[PDB]
């Protein structure tokens, strides 16, 4: 469907941290499988587990990451 | 031979010759679409220049003349006109590319006259040396273009679409998605009385559009697309635009409207800083000007014997002038019939007096020989004049014998004599100015005549001519006499829209820099020419309390919360009821502590010590009038009289702030100590004024008043419905036609004083001028153009009145403060190794200048793949930097230690680092995240203190640095100013009519919106514009009686108030600025 990184509202990311165990709860939590996190470019630091449906969000792409 | 040339060119009828060929050369090229008939001289003008060139080259007598004669620039343009017009003549086939060029000639009499070649290689000279120092300049010009862009990019395209956007115009080919949301205009809304598209905003300070309007960003660029602050070529000049404060009022409404309220810190920080640094750079500049001078038959005999002995009679005849002078200022728009019979009856008596004494005079003393004396010349001339007018400007040939009084006066001799020197030993630069603003004007013409003609549906907004063209000569002169007066940009777009922009720019800042530059030249030069026991007891308490730091601290805070109530004393007090009687129960506070204060001071020193110092009596006044208001409160009989105006001057309070502020204290101080040399000067300015004031209510009293009907909101056709005052009247069956005289107009002596002031400033000279200039009759309606000639009326006082009474108000200033002055670890061993050499910083400096390239080529929206791109290369280029200063942090043991701007790199790059982790959030509450990367760029300015060959940049930079301390002293004082201003705006102008500069956003209604129209007007920015709403009063524009929440009833303004308020504080702050960026400059050298 619609897959990301651990998103937040509007549409930017949630944060990780140089470990494992950064942010394993939420995005767990979310619906995701794997773990590690990499910088969005222009919107920050972001923690990728995969197999995410369209019930939480994601990253979006298009104009900026706003409000 | 060539002996024969030599001996016929130096001949002195040669110079004549070409120059009278130049001249007639200038009257028929300055001519626009010449007719056949005469026109075709043009070749036999290229005979004589072609006849010199030719006796030129032979009297050098050889080929090699070609070669070692002919070296000369100014020839080379000689042979540039020749070859030109054999180009255009003898072949051609034509698409006009080359006829442009036929004003190359007009320089040719700066080739003949032996001072203008000098002048004109001087400033040339000059200009070679302006160059670091404008390198210097547009290097802070773009750094702050990209704040300004990456702060407002496409904020100035908000537009106010009629909220649309429904659903399913599958997907946008529909009126009633960028198709309509952009090119239907007929979607947006415009700006409250005015063609203007309305701005809009997302921020909650940001103005907002009205309901069923939609604020979306889609939308044309923003005035004409030429001040869209997206992309960094547009906001370069947006910004150079804001440096030289031209037309900046405009952009600073639009753009604090689109981003919000909370935005003007930017153009705060930038009109401060770039006026200050514009100060500065002319101050270098004008420092490099002063360093090159550094470098460098019986009956009639008897009875005239007896008149020439006994003279006594100038003080009679003096007195019978001022007399005159005031006899013909009187006269007003209405004089009743009686009194304009009385009027000239008084002329004619006044002149019989001079006629007299001016026959007296020839007798008495010597009829060819005394008569010669040049002061008595000029005036036996003005005495013939008076008598040839009485034997409509006919009847201002006696406004002339005010000068007399120089003899008499001081200081009005001084403003003759830079009058004098005008045309005297300076006539040689003004000449070059007046010739320059020639070639210009038939090089603006040549240029653009054709396309104004074309195109005049484009510029205008009826179809009629636009005010300002080119197509005229006489017109092309106005406009080149408007760049010189810093107007530059309101009609560079309107060229523009005509002629393109790529043209229009290369000349228009052309003639912006040349045209600035010589007329600075010009300027400084002529200022340069010129040149029992309980008593006991309570006494010793009351002196240690008020001598203890504390309690003078505790009053300090006091009247700083003190001038906080104020603040909410705005119109919505009636919704705060929880702070209002809060206020109340303040108030009373307030007045107490500080009439103990009061008392305290006088127990700690008697009422002798007390009263001597000026700051005391200060106080006394302004607790005097609260306290004078509380006992009316508790005495009874309120709410009548005057008791309202006493609690309008509370507005005072922040005064006292001002004794207790060693800053606040020493400026002001200053200020008021050369209020007596300033005063003398200003009499000078007020008798020069008064001259054109009355000159102007001959020319133009009556003639004015022009309005139509209601609906239009601007005249009437002029020789078609209505022609007179008398005939609109005639005409006003309907209530529609209302005859209103222009707001600002010279009717009286005292509202020509006024109209004087905004002609003089240059803010608001368009309407007082077109009213002026479209003036048809004493009572009649004005026609478009009618009488056009007067702009001249205008260029004579500017260049007069304002340009050189300021330059003798700046001369006296200057000379007032120097009489007054005078009167009175393998890898650590590598980086240690390598950080010495020079080409490591400059490695780093190259990714700084690429990284500012980087920034330099985003636009708004600009692709889908760039910003990704520009992103990773944004993201690359701050993990350069943190790597780069980790490494560098320790090549040696204390190198962070030994360098603090290396510190300071540390402190960005985090600050950066975490923007883009911390991205999410950041971009709506900051202003950006990508902002705090342009830091970086500052750090290049160290690198200019390292270099070694420029010294002009040195000097820029330490007078900046020097005087960095006092900009802030005087920025106090001017906010103190600004918060005075607007709590007494704040009672007086609520609820004013919404006209002109008062919009919705930029009230008097509110401390916040108080705070900002009076920071435009600060720098006089819009002054015009804010005045307008407050003068009118009654219908048809106005309203007498609208219910207001306030007791103040109506929307009307005060005009004798609002006259007071804003011309006082233009001046207020022209004297704060002017007296203290001068004489922290004196104080410097
Ligand atoms: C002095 C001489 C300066 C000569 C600069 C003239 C260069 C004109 C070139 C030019 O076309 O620049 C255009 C913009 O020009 C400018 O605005 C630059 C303004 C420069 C201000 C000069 C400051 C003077 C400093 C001393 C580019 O706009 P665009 O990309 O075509 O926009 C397209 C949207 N329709
Ligand atoms: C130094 C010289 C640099 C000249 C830069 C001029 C660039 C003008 C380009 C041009 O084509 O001008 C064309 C006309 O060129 C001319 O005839 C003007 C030449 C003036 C040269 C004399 C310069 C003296 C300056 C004082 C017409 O442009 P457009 O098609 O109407 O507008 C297109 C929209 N941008
Ligand atoms: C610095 C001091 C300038 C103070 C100007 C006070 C003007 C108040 C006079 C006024 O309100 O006239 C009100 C009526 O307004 C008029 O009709 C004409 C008033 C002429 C305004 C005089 C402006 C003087 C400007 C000074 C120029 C040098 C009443
Ligand atoms: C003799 C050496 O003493 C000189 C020192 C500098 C000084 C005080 C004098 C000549 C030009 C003066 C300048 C006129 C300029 O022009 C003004 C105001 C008017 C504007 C046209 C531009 O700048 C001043 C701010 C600028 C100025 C007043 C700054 C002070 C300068 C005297
Ligand atoms: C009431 C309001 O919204 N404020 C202004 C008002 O001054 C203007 O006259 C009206 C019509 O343009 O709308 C806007
Ligand atoms: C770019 C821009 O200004 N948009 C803002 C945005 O917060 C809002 O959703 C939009 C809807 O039209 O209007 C406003
Ligand atoms: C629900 C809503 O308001 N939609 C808007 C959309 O139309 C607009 O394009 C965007 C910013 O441009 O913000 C959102
Ligand atoms: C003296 C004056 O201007 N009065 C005017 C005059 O033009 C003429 O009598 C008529 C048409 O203008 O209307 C009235
Ligand atoms: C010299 C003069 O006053 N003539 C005017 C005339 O121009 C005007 O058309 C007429 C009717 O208004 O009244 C009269
Ligand atoms: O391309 C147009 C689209 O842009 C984005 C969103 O604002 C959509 O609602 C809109 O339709």
């Amino acid at each position: 469907v619609r897959d990301g990184y651990i998103a937040q509202p509007e549409n930017c990311v949630y944060h990780c941290f140089p470990g494992s165990s950064g942010c394993d709860t939420l995005c767990k939590e979310k619906g995701g499988t794997s773990g590690h996190c990499g910088f969005k470019v222009g919107h920050g630091l972001a923690c990728w587990c995969n197999a995410l449906p369209d019930n939480v969000g994601i990253i979006v792409e298009g104009e900026k990451c706003h409000s | 031979v060539r002996r024969a040339a030599v001996k016929i060119l130096v001949h002195s009828l040669f110079s004549m010759l070409i120059m009278c060929t130049i001249l007639t050369n200038c009257v028929f090229m300055a001519q626009h679409d010449p007719p056949p008939w005469t026109k075709y001289v043009e070749y036999t003008f290229t005979a004589i220049y072609t006849f010199e060139s030719l006796v030129k080259i032979l009297a050098r007598g050889f080929c090699l003349h070609a070669f070692t004669f002919l070296r000369d620039p100014w020839n080379w343009l000689d042979f540039s006109v020749i070859v030109m017009a054999y180009t255009t003549e003898f072949v051609d086939g034509n698409v006009s590319a080359l006829r442009t060029f036929r004003v190359l000639r007009a320089l040719k009499t700066i080739s003949v006259i032996s001072g203008l070649k000098t002048i004109v290689g001087a400033l040339i000279q000059s200009v070679k040396k302006l160059a670091d120092v404008m390198v210097l300049t547009v290097f802070c010009l773009s750094v702050f273009a990209l704040i300004g862009l990456q702060l407002f990019m496409g904020n100035l395209r908000h537009k106010c679409v009629r909220n649309f956007t429904e659903l399913n115009g599958t997907n946008g080919s529909v009126e009633a998605s960028l198709d309509v949301y952009l090119n239907d205009p007929a979607n947006y809304l415009l700006k409250n009385g005015t063609t203007d598209v309305l701005l809009c905003g997302n921020s909650s300070d940001a103005g907002t559009c009205p309901e069923g309007y939609r604020c979306l960003k889609a939308g044309e660029n923003p005035d004409h697309g030429y001040t869209s602050f997206d992309s960094f070529a547009w906001a370069f000049l947006a910004l150079f635009r804001l440096m030289t404060q031209d037309c900046w009022e405009r952009l600073y409404q639009q753009t604090l409207r689109s981003a919000g309220k909370i935005y003007m810190i930017f153009f705060m920080l930038v009109i401060f800083l770039g006026s200050f640094y514009l100060v500065n750079l002319i101050l270098a500049v004008v420092a490099m000007a002063y360093e090159e001078q550094n470098q460098a038959w019986m009956s009639i005999k008897q009875k005239v014997k007896f008149v020439v002995m006994d003279p006594f009679a100038d003080l009679t005849i003096t007195m019978c002038i001022v007399l005159n002078t005031l006899f013909m200022a009187l006269e007003h728009y209405n004089m009743t019939a009686e009194f304009e019979e009385m009027l000239q009856v008084g002329n004619l008596v006044f002149t019989g007096i001079f006629t007299a004494e001016m026959t007296f005079k020839i007798i008495a003393l010597d009829p060819y020989y005394y008569f010669q004396q040049g002061w008595n010349i000029f005036d036996s001339i003005i005495v013939i004049l008076s008598l040839m007018e009485l034997g409509s400007v006919l009847r201002s040939f006696r406004l002339l014998r005010v000068f007399k009084l120089a003899k008499s006066w001081p200081t009005l001799n001084t403003l003759i004599k830079i009058i004098g020197n005008s045309v005297g030993a300076l006539g040689n630069l003004t000449l070059v100015l007046a010739i320059i603003v020639f070639i210009f004007a038939v090089v603006g013409m040549q240029l653009f005549g054709k396309n104004y003609s074309e195109l005049r549906h484009r510029i205008s907004d009826s179809g009629l001519l636009p005010r300002w063209h080119m197509m005229d000569f006489f017109h092309a002169f106005l406009i080149i006499f408007r760049i010189l007066c810093g107007e530059w940009i309101e009609t560079m777009w309107d060229c523009m829209e005509v002629s393109g922009q790529s043209l229009c720019l290369l000349v228009f800042l052309l003639v912006m820099v040349i045209g600035n530059l010589v007329v600075l030249n010009l300027f400084l030069a002529l200022l340069l020419s010129s040149f029992g026991k309980v008593w006991w007891r309570l006494r010793k308490t009351c002196y240690r309390i008020v001598e203890h730091s504390w309690f003078e601290t505790f009053i300090i805070f006091m009247i700083l919360l003190s001038s906080g109530a104020l603040a909410f004393e705005d119109i919505y007090l009636e919704e705060r009821k929880t702070i209002k009687v809060l206020l109340e129960y303040a108030d009373k506070m307030f007045t107490y502590v500080f009439v103990l204060e009061m008392l305290l001071k006088w127990v700690a020193y008697g009422f002798k010590k007390y009263f001597t110092n000026a700051w005391c009596w200060l106080d006394f006044l302004i607790v005097d009038v609260s306290l004078v208001s509380l006992v009316a409160n508790t005495l009874g009989f309120a709410e009548m009289g005057p008791i309202k105006s006493l609690r309008t001057l509370r507005a005072l309070r922040p005064l006292r702030a001002l004794s207790r502020f060693e800053g606040m204290r020493v400026v002001v101080n200053a200020l008021v100590g050369a209020i007596p040399s300033i005063m003398n000067v200003l009499l000078v300015c007020l008798i020069f004024w008064l001259i054109f004031s009355i000159m102007g209510v001959n020319l133009f009293a009556g003639k004015f008043g022009r309005c139509i009907n209601q609906t239009e909101g601007d005249l009437p056709l002029n020789y078609t419905i209505v022609n007179n005052k008398s005939e609109c009247e005639s005409f006003n069956v309907t209530g529609e036609l209302y005859w209103t005289k222009v707001k600002v107009n010279f009717d009286n002596v005292g509202a020509g004083y006024l109209a004087l002031l905004q002609v003089a400033t240059f803010k608001g000279w368009m309407d007082i001028m077109y009213a002026a200039v479209d003036s048809r009759g004493y009572e009649e309606q004005p026609q478009w153009e009618d009488n056009l000639y007067m702009y001249i009326y205008f260029v004579v006082f500017i260049i007069f009145g304002s340009f050189f009474t300021l330059n003798l108000f700046i001369g006296v200033i200057i000379d007032n403060f120097n009489q007054q002055k005078k009167k009175l670890n393998k890898y650590q061993g590598f980086i240690f190794d390598i950080v010495t050499k020079q080409a490591f910083d400059v490695t780093i400096m190259f990714l700084i200048c690429l990284n500012m390239v980087t920034m330099m080529v985003e636009t708004d929206d600009q692709s889908p793949e760039k910003v990704n791109i520009l992103a990773k290369i944004n993201l690359l280029f701050v993990a350069i930097f943190t790597g780069e200063c980790i490494v560098k942090m320790a090549a040696l043991r204390h190198y962070y230690f030994t360098n603090s701007w290396n510190i300071f790199d540390f402190v960005v790059v985090i600050l950066s680092i975490v923007g883009t982790v911390l991205s999410d959030i950041i971009q709506k509450y900051f202003f950006s995240p990508t902002l705090f990367r342009v830091i970086r760029l500052a750090r290049i300015g160290r690198i200019l203190r390292l270099i070694r060959g420029a010294k002009g940049i040195r000097t820029l930079l330490f007078a900046l640095m020097m005087s960095l301390p006092a900009l802030f002293n005087i920025g106090l004082l001017l906010f103190l100013v600004m918060f005075i201003y607007s709590i007494f705006g704040m009672a007086n102008f609520a609820y004013v009519k919404w006209e002109a500069g008062i919009d919705d956003m930029f009230n008097f209604q509110t401390f916040a919106n108080s705070m900002l129209c009076l920071f435009q007007i600060t720098t006089s920015a819009g002054w015009d514009g804010l005045l307008s709403p407050i003068l009118n009063t009654g219908p048809p524009y106005c309203d007498p009686n609208l219910p207001n929440s306030n007791g103040s009833r109506g929307n009307c303004g005060s005009p004798a108030v609002g006259i007071l308020f804003f011309t006082t504080y233009i001046i207020i702050s022209f004297l704060i600025v002017v007296n203290m960026y001068i004489a922290i400059i004196l104080e410097n050298f």
